[PDB]
């Protein structure tokens, strides 16, 4: 029943952290390797049949 | 006649911005209408809209 929508330029909007130049690489290299790596998962991480 | 001069009383700084000398919005920057440079409704987003794509 007669409704419209319409819209252009979505922007990225980055909040991360003034960091540093000397402790990034180091902090990088540490995730950076093969051992350790960024996990992630759901409390409900489960499959639906319909 | 009052107590001001010629060679006056000399401010601390020179401000900033385009906008401490004035009062006036005929001149404005690319616009027809424009909100007043000392006014109330200009103290929050009046956003100026119209259908896009």
């Amino acid at each position: 029943d007669g409704a419209s929508i319409k819209f252009d330029s979505i922007c990225l909007y980055a909040t991360f952290f003034p960091m540093a130049h000397n402790t990034a690489s180091t902090l990088e290299a540490m995730l950076r390797n093969d051992t350790n790596d960024q996990s992630f998962n759901d409390y409900l991480s489960a499959a639906n049949m319909l | 006649f009052d107590g001001s001069i010629v060679s006056s009383y000399l401010t601390t700084r020179m401000p900033p911005w385009a906008g401490v000398r004035q009062n006036v919005m005929g001149s404005s920057i690319d616009g027809r209408p424009v909100l007043p440079a000392n006014s109330t409704t200009l103290t929050y987003e009046t956003v100026s809209g119209t259908p896009l794509e």
